[PDB]
């Protein structure tokens, strides 16, 4: 696990999901080093885009 | 992103055991104002990388409060009370999001995350976090964030 674990991990993340209705996609990847606890992600609104609420409640899901 | 915790070598790091395999977690989250956001989410680890898939369901935002109006700015430090329960690991937080306004609104949020196989259970710990979007385009079609996550023990004395 230590093993499969590198110190250096991306990752790629897919969410669909609805707000008051609106329904809506984002794609997403990211990377950091997990044992440090350390991480960044770029998202991109792919449907639904604008959206109509804040980003705030999203960001927790990614992360 | 929950494989990225830092954690001390005397606490089971439940995110990291559960690998290759991975987890899946269930969230929900009651905002003051009547509020609710469900989502639920699967981790796992292909091709060296790790892959999430999330589903999100908002309801019942008030048309005209902070979130529907997009009037939120970020979130605080935020520390999550993690504990055992009925074989899956659970994480509750009470946080804000700021307000354009010179504000506050308020969060209870509560998450259980399993593993998709048996994986030795942490006691309660916290895990402190620190959620920030570093930048944005005008519309927020494309945003980059930056977390930092660490367990801490809650118990335990200066040992």
């Amino acid at each position: 696990n230590m093993a499969i674990i590198k110190e250096f991990m991306r990752f790629k993340v897919h969410m669909e999901g609805s707000v008051n209705g609106h329904e809506f996609e984002i794609e997403g990847e990211g990377e950091g080093r997990p044992y440090e606890g350390t991480q960044t992600a770029k998202l991109k609104v792919t449907k639904g885009g604008p959206l109509p609420f804040a980003w705030d409640i999203l960001s927790p899901q990614f992360l | 992103s929950r494989a990225y915790v830092k954690h001390p070598a005397d606490i089971p790091d439940y995110w990291k055991l559960s690998f290759p395999e991975g987890f899946k977690w269930e969230r929900v989250m009651n905002f003051e104002d009547g509020g609710v956001v469900t989502v639920t989410q699967d981790s796992s680890l292909q091709d060296g990388e790790f892959i999430y898939k999330v589903k999100l369901r908002g309801t019942n935002f008030p048309s005209d409060g902070p979130v529907m109006q997009k009037k939120t700015m970020g979130w605080e430090a935020i520390s999550e009370r993690m504990y055992p329960e009925d074989g899956a690991l659970k994480g509750e937080i009470k946080q804000r999001l700021k307000l354009k306004d010179g504000g506050h609104y308020d969060a209870e949020v509560k998450t259980t995350y399993k593993a998709k196989k048996p994986v030795q259970l942490p006691g309660a710990y916290n895990v402190n976090i620190k959620l920030d979007i570093t930048s944005h385009n005008e519309d927020y079609t494309i945003v980059e964030q930056y977390e930092r996550a660490e367990g801490r023990h809650s118990t335990g004395g200066m040992d």
